[PDB]
């Protein structure tokens, strides 16, 4: 019931605050820092870290930190895409005040302690296999070591070689460096605004400005496939996409949108997405043909993600990459570019309902652009988008170069180009 | 500013309407641009009898894919148009279809709701598709192992009761009923008042009931025949459950006391004890040597790769309970602990554990409210269950409600001494055998 | 109040620490204390070049108590040689103590 | 080792009948152990507790 | 295949005295143990003659 | 051994002493019933064992 | 419209110290599994399934 | 697999103040 007071800081430090009647009292403090930052020398620096979110501070043993959860009720969880990690604390109104200096304190110099770092480098190995337990995943962080030159080819996990090899060293220098009290945003939300400078204040003027932020990383056709024994594989082709926050990245999504971001009718069927059904008018069915784009300010990556037999994959992703033509071919019906547009529309009206990901979007925003803004302007620029624009994005991804991955098992999955 | 009771009062009340025939309405005003049209059916799989077994999953797999008014393909196409995330599941009892939709499409959203429940349409060749659809998701079920040892749990805690059978129903019921029976299905059991019609968000109640009366009203309140359903305070059988099979990795376990129905004043006390064990998962830095007992341990010395405890509950009947996956050689010693737990939940039950559990459940309350579809829901369910939205102020002075005696006294009335249910998907060995385990039920000590 | 008083203080600290047996064994201080789960803990806190040293010269120190010879009184530790990188890591371990118990009664 | 004379002293005067001059040389000897074991040793420690600054 | 270690009959004298770790530095002191184990076993024997007779 | 002190402590035994104290009355009783202890036996209307 | 949540596919795992490690995104899903063929990942020291955060009673 | 399994009958086993399907268990836990 509010729109909330944006803020700067001479030390810069966005500090939104949805005042708000919700209950869930909630902050999520960000941070522009991710596995993009690092190089090849140290790998990982990054996952260990998220699992160091545990560790204790200098302010409090870990043993009080993870009592300090529980008993209020209240809890944390930490958010790492590529280009920010994001701490965040949910809890009662009037039992934020201590919850809300435990993340500070989290962020503020938790020590590194040698013996609970290496005792992590136990944790990281799980912690990794069982994130990559996905048949999607295995071609995601893949996929992104497929079509970069660094930084945002880097794993948000350490190899497994890396771990015991990851020092805490590492982690003094990532912190002592990266996590810029500049680069940072808090985003308050059932909190008052204006307390919310104020005890943030304690923590805020701590660190120096910005970091190496370096290495844009660039793109490459580099083809991957690491073959694997599954009877699926999930074959994916992209090409080079424009981003972010561009009018033409928004034709990217008026594209995939007209594939479809995903089903919309569980235990159903989806005839609205185009390739699927170029596909399966021509191939058996057990296989998923989808839209899919990475959108990193830096670059993006446009392609179609195919999950498949690998009996018969090729025929997949060629039909798919067929009608992805059909768009490029300025053969469009424009019925469904006006459906796809309210797509655009109703995934972002829900994406930005649910408080989770209300609050992911406004640092999101406010991370880079750094401009809060109701949903309706971003409706208004995003239905602005060119009909033909979309022939324009679908002209694009048939131009760039063609990086292509698919782990699996690689019977009949051929190589772009050739 | 920002105090607990505004978290108190900021909350709109949902109007409790009813139509002619008895389908009832209700919805929060939320004035949210989004909203989730909603209608929570009561019927479900505990109803049927064995021979129309998995007919709510049938319905629940056919609505969409064949309506009376259009053809499915033309509402599939024109739900991809509108853009709503249409949604449809079935609990045991509880049959739910609702669509998230936007505000604007609301009137064309509930029609499309009337087109689906009302009426429905079956090709024989949509049939064939919803049984070699289900016949071959069947054998994927199996490979899943959570939702089998559950299965394995409802099959053997009540056995004879109409409860007890799979949601999905048998293998060879799936592969013979006709199409005729379905429509018996629909007609005897999507019908008001099991229809619980709701929607909240930035819909306009009024408009809701008004556009609600020009499709339900032609829905049938009348039970044919006079065929009338009748229920039982089923027994619950203490039989324990154990499948094995070595070549699987893990050891898989579920344990499960009696439980309070889903109308009970006991449970709330009974879900602080949810937190108070502490659930557990491998991921965690948050157990390490910290967390809560059970889960301390577990993290210590490696026990659980992951344990939760649930407070499972039906209309007549519930089950307190734990679920552990483990490594084999462990499968003892997280048992060796967990009936302490209930044992410490006994005697010496700290209020300041009580606290813990407390906040712990007020937090997964207000973690629960979050967003429109779950408190759509909880409109769409907490009417059929007490009636009512049952407001949270009503929740919380029932949380301020309970003390460490009261806790004990429960914990008492049902974990110290009473027979457990346990069921078993491993390889299970150094499980121990009924009456070592129902040996844990009862300290001797106390 | 106090002065010099104390330098007489340090001062018998230090030829009673001559008077202590394990400053002829070419024993630091930190070596000689009891293993307490406590103490076992600390030495697992500690970096592998103390433990290794640790280590080493304790093992010397046995293998002249049971070849029952002295070491030479040139090759003592010196009251001033030594280091006693155990203590933090004991401070450590018994706050830890009285903060998961003050804890756990509470 | 006092200990080890307090004892020594007690077989002594175990083998003596009991008299006079040997019932003080009893409650002294009684006493003798409870202060020698039950006492003083762990005080001494404490203090080389302070001297080693344990 | 050894003949001590694998075979249970005697595994335990190899976790006993056969093989069981124990400190370099030992006095006699530490073999009186094994000393006053010795005289047990020979007040045993004697007793038990006496026993023969008496 | 100052750790046995603490606030849940004092209400642990408290409530532990229901079972502890119950066992020492089975026990004293019990123990009376084994030795056949004298006196009470005179304060029980029936089990006189003695004529 | 900057959040990867609002364009489907990068991943933004979300590891806590209390709440189950939740990672990943579509990938779209659900209609993938139920036509013929998809066993699903189970069973390597896995973490729990389907995962569980809005109890009620 | 899960679905086709079944509890074959008890019932000759059972006490008969529980022999029947219709009553609660926790009303014949304290006579039993
Ligand atoms: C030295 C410091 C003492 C510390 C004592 C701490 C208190 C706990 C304790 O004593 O445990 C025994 C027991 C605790 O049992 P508990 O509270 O259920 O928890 C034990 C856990 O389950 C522990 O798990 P568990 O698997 O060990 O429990 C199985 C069962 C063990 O039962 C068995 O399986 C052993 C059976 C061997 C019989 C072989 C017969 C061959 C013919 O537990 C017992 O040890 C009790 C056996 C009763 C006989 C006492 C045996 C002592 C030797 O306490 C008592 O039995 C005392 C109350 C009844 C005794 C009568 C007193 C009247 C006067
Ligand atoms: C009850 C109170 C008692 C109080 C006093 C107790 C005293 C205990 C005395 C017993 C302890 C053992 C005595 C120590 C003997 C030293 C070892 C010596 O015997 O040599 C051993 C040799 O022992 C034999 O080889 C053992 C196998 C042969 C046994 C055959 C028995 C032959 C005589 C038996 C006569 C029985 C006649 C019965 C007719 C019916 C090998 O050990 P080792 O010190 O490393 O020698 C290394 C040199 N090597 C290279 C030659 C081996
Ligand atoms: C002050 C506090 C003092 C308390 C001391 C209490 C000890 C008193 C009796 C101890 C004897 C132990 C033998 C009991 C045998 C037994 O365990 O029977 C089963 C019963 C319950 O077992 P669970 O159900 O598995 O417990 C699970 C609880 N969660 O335990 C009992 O105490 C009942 C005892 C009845 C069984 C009798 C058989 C016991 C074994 C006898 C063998 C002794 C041979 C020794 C001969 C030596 C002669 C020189």
């Amino acid at each position: 019931p509010q729109d909330l007071e944006f803020t700067r800081l001479p030390n810069g430090l966005v500090i939104a605050s949805l005042e708000n009647y919700a209950p869930a009292s909630r902050i999520g403090l960000f941070i522009k820092a991710g596995s993009r930052y690092e190089d090849s020398n140290n790998l990982g620096t990054s996952h260990l870290l998220r699992l160091a979110s545990s560790l204790t501070t200098k302010g409090a043993s870990s043993f009080k930190i993870t009592r300090g959860i529980e008993a209020v009720g209240g809890k944390l969880s930490v958010t790492s895409t590529r280009e920010s990690m994001a701490y965040t604390v949910e809890c009662l109104r009037d039992d934020i005040e201590i919850l809300m200096e435990f993340l500070l304190n989290v962020t503020a110099a938790p020590e590194f302690r040698r013996w609970e770092v290496a005792a992590l480098q136990s944790q990281l190995r799980i912690d990794k296999a069982v994130a990559f337990q996905n048949p999607q995943a295995q071609v995601l962080e893949n996929l992104h070591a497929a079509a970069y030159r660094n930084a945002l080819a880097n794993s948000l996990y350490c190899p497994d070689y890396r771990i015991g090899k990851v020092t805490p060293d590492q982690l003094h220098y990532y912190v002592q460096n990266h996590f810029t009290s500049a680069r940072m945003a808090l985003i308050g939300l059932g909190v008052s605004h204006p307390v919310l400078k104020q005890v943030a204040e304690r923590f805020l003027n701590m660190r120096g400005g910005l970091g190496l932020s370096g290495a844009k990383a660039k793109y490459r056709g580099g083809e991957i496939r690491d073959q694997n024994g599954d009877s699926l594989v999930h074959a994916a082709l992209v090409a080079e996409s424009a981003a972010t926050g561009s009018a033409e990245a928004n034709a990217f999504s008026v594209l995939q949108h007209v594939l479809g971001a995903g089903p919309h009718v569980k235990r159903g069927s989806n005839a609205t997405s185009s390739l699927y059904q170029a596909v399966a008018k021509g191939v058996h069915q057990p296989f998923d043909v989808s839209a899919f784009n990475a959108s990193y300010s830096d670059s993006g990556l446009f392609g179609i993600y195919t999950i498949s037999q690998a009996a018969s994959a090729g025929d997949v992703i060629k039909s798919a990459y067929d009608q992805v033509k059909a768009i490029a071919q300025g053969n469009l019906s424009n019925t469904d570019v006006q459906a796809a547009k309210n797509k655009l529309k109703a995934g972002y009206l829900m994406s930005v309902e649910s408080s989770e990901g209300f609050l992911d979007e406004v640092g999101s925003q406010a991370l880079v652009a750094g401009s809060y803004m109701q949903p309706s302007t971003v409706l208004q620029q995003i239905d602005s988008v060119a009909d033909a624009d979309v022939i324009n994005a679908a002209k694009k991804f048939v131009s760039g170069r063609k990086s292509m991955a698919a782990s699996g098992n690689l019977g009949h999955t051929p190589f772009v180009d050739e | 500013t920002a105090t607990y009771a505004q978290a108190l009062q900021s909350v709109p009340e949902t109007q409790v309407s009813q139509l002619d025939n008895g389908l009832r309405v209700a919805s929060e005003q939320s004035s949210q641009p989004t909203c989730t049209v909603g209608v929570w059916i009561d019927a479900g799989s505990r109803y049927e009898n064995e021979k129309n077994n998995g007919a709510g999953y049938f319905v629940e797999h056919l609505a969409f894919k064949g309506t009376k008014n259009r053809p499915g393909s033309a509402l599939e196409k024109e739900v991809e148009s509108m853009g709503a995330h249409l949604n449809a599941y079935s609990t045991r009892e509880h049959t739910a279809y609702y669509i998230k939709a936007l505000s604007k499409d609301l009137p064309k959203a509930v029609e499309l709701l009337a087109d689906i429940v009302q009426n429905c349409s079956l090709e024989d060749s949509q049939i064939e598709k919803e049984r070699d659809v289900i016949l071959q998701e069947l054998q994927e079920n199996d490979s899943s192992m959570r939702d089998v040892v559950f299965d394995y749990l409802h099959a053997t805690a009540f056995q004879g009761t109409p409860l007890a059978q799979s949601v999905e129903g048998p293998s060879e019921n799936v592969r013979k009923l006709s199409r005729a029976d379905l429509t018996e299905y629909v007609s005897q059991h999507y019908k008001a008042p099991r229809m619980v019609l709701a929607a909240a968000g930035g819909v306009e109640h009024r408009q809701l009931l008004d556009l609600a009366q020009k499709h339900f009203s032609s829905l049938s309140g009348t039970y044919v025949e006079d065929a009338v359903p009748a229920f039982t305070p089923c027994r619950f059988t203490g039989s324990e459950i154990r499948h094995r099979d070595d070549a699987l990795p893990l050891a898989h376990v579920a344990i499960a006391v009696e439980g309070p129905g889903w109308a009970n004043p006991d449970n709330v006390p009974l879900q602080v004890a949810n937190a108070i064990i502490g659930h557990y998962d491998s991921t965690y830095g948050g157990g390490t040597h910290m967390s809560s007992t059970l889960a301390s341990v577990a993290a210590t010395r490696k026990l659980c790769q992951s344990f939760q405890t649930f407070n499972i509950c039906y209309a007549e009947t519930g089950l307190l309970g734990a679920h552990f996956v483990c490594d084999n050689m462990s499968i003892d010693d997280m048992m060796f602990f967990l009936q302490g737990q209930w044992m410490r939940l006994c005697t010496s039950a700290t209020e300041s554990e009580v606290v813990r559990g407390k906040n712990i459940l007020r937090n997964a309350l207000v973690s629960h409210l979050d967003g429109t579809t779950p408190v759509c829901e909880d409109i769409g369910r907490s009417l059929l269950t007490y009636g009512r939205r049952i407001p949270l102020a009503e929740w919380e002075s029932r949380i301020a409600e309970v003390d460490a005696s009261v806790v004990r006294e429960v914990c008492s009335k049902y974990f110290y001494d009473q027979c457990p249910a346990v069921a078993g998907l491993g390889p299970i060995e150094q499980l121990p055998d009924y009456n070592r385990i129902r040996s844990g039920m009862f300290w001797l000590r106390f | 109040a106090v002065a010099a008083s104390s330098k007489w203080l340090e001062g018998i600290r230090k030829w009673y620490y001559n008077a202590a047996g394990f400053n002829k064994l070419g024993l630091m201080r930190d070596d000689t204390i009891y293993e307490d789960d406590d103490v076992k803990e600390a030495i697992r806190r500690l970096p592998e070049n103390l433990y290794n040293d640790r280590v080493f010269r304790i093992k010397r120190a046995l293998d002249l108590t049971m070849r029952q010879q002295i070491l030479p009184k040139e090759q003592w530790t010196k009251y001033e040689e030594d280091k006693f990188y155990l203590e933090p890591y004991l401070k450590e371990v018994i706050r830890e103590r009285k903060e998961r118990e003050e804890w756990a009664k509470k | 080792w006092m200990l080890v004379a307090d004892l020594i002293t007690l077989t002594w005067i175990g083998g003596q009948p009991v008299e006079h001059p040997f019932i003080i040389i009893g409650q002294l000897a009684s006493i003798l152990y409870f202060l020698i074991i039950l006492v003083l040793m762990p005080i001494t420690s404490i203090i080389e507790n302070n001297l080693l600054k344990w | 295949t050894n003949i001590r270690k694998s075979h249970p009959l005697m595994k335990i004298i190899n976790n006993a005295f056969i093989d069981l770790p124990a400190p370099s530095n030992i006095s006699s002191w530490w073999n009186f143990g094994s000393l006053l184990g010795i005289c047990l076993i020979l007040q045993i024997l004697t007793g038990l003659f006496l026993a023969m007779h008496y | 051994l100052s750790r046995f002190l603490g606030p849940r402590y004092r209400e642990l035994a408290r409530n532990w002493i229901p079972t502890a104290s119950m066992w020492g009355a089975v026990g004293a009783v019990g123990l009376v019933w084994a030795t056949d202890w004298r006196l009470i036996l005179d304060w029980v209307p029936y089990i006189n064992g003695k004529f | 419209m900057l959040s990867v949540a609002s364009r489907s596919g990068p991943f933004a795992p979300v590891l806590s110290a209390t709440s189950r490690g939740v990672a990943g995104a579509l990938r779209p899903l659900v209609q993938a599994a139920l036509p013929a063929t998809s066993e699903s990942p189970v069973l390597d020291a896995k973490r729990s399934f389907l995962c569980r955060e809005s109890l009620s009673g | 697999s899960h679905t086709d399994i079944r509890v074959p009958d008890f019932s000759d086993y059972r006490r008969a103040e529980v022999l029947d399907s219709t009553k609660s268990s926790k009303e014949s836990s304290d006579a039993r």
